[PDB]
């Protein structure tokens, strides 16, 4: 749901969200992403699951 | 003691970052722990 919202808010009012009580599978993130920038700092993007 | 790194737990830093980026963190941990061990050994030698 977070990825195919049709009205991503502008930067000046950066809309927040909360992700809790769920199983984070980032394969869906990979699927819904012609990735251009996936620079991960505090964690390795390969090892997320 | 984190010793100037992200985490103070070897198991979790290993399980969080990939080798070619976590090598810096583990090297920092190694330096700190080796320095502490050297201090301990020197103090033990003096007391002995
Ligand atoms: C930021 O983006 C969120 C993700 O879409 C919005 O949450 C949704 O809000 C709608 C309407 O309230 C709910 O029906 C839906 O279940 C989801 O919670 C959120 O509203 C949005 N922020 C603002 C201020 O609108
Ligand atoms: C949103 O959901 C539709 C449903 O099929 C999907 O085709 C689309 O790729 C999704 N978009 C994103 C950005 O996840």
């Amino acid at each position: 749901e977070v990825f195919n919202a049709t009205r991503f808010a502008s930067v000046y009012a950066w809309n927040r969200t909360r992700i809790s009580n769920c199983v984070a599978d980032y394969s869906v993130l990979y699927n819904f992403a012609p990735f251009f920038a996936f620079k991960c700092y505090g964690v390795s993007p390969t090892k997320l699951n | 003691s984190k010793f100037g790194a992200i985490s103070s737990v070897l198991n979790d830093i290993l399980s969080r970052l990939d080798p070619p980026e976590a090598e810096v963190q583990i090297d920092r941990l190694i330096t700190g722990r080796l320095q502490s061990l050297q201090t301990y050994v020197t103090q033990q030698l003096i007391r002995a």
